């Protein structure tokens, strides 16, 4: 939950994790929805797509 | 003087401050959101603070608020409730019998002690 953003600057801030780990001490699934699975989904295809050129192969 | 001391009174027991008109000692900045900025508002302030009482008790009354905005936000609750730490504020009844006497500086420790216990417990314990 340390999920942090690299800048291309080479700084790496901290994001989406704004919050104490959301501790509340005195005392509920992280599934995903119809956008973010679609999310994940292109995340992939972006990960090989972005990924000397592809012809030296 | 109701709707001035109702805002401070949320303002210094819950953080909480609304001011659509500026009314307020004090206001910041965001109207990632978290470089807030701070002022005061010298021209509509209670006290003057050119003496070392009252600029003691403005800021130990800025640090009420800011604390317990910072829990707030912690805790991502809207309000922070009276079975928290075990401190009741009374409402501000009367404004003049506030700032007749020291009053202010003893309703405000109790404001800034509560937020400290708060945040204390919250940031110590969690």
């Amino acid at each position: 939950q340390f999920d942090l953003i690299r800048l291309n600057n080479g700084t790496i801030e901290l994001n989406g994790i704004l919050t104490p780990k959301a501790e509340v001490l005195t005392k509920i699934e992280k599934t995903l929805n119809i956008d973010e699975l679609e999310s994940v989904h292109n995340t992939f295809l972006t990960n090989i797509l972005s990924h000397p050129y592809p012809t030296s192969l | 003087s109701q709707d001035y001391c109702t805002m401070l009174y949320e303002w210094l027991t819950q953080g909480i401050l609304n001011d659509p008109y500026q009314e307020f000692m004090t206001y910041d900045d965001l109207e990632r959101a978290w470089d807030t900025q701070y002022f005061i508002r010298k021209d509509v302030l209670l006290r003057d603070c050119d003496s070392e009482e009252d600029k003691n008790l403005l800021f130990k009354m800025l640090r009420t608020g800011i604390l317990l905005k910072v829990v707030r936000a912690s805790l991502q609750i809207p309000t922070i409730p009276s079975n928290s730490s075990d401190i009741t504020i009374q409402e501000i009844n009367d404004f003049a019998d506030l700032m007749e006497g020291s009053n202010l500086e003893l309703y405000v420790d109790k404001c800034y002690s509560r937020a400290n216990e708060i945040f204390l417990k919250l940031f110590f314990q969690g």
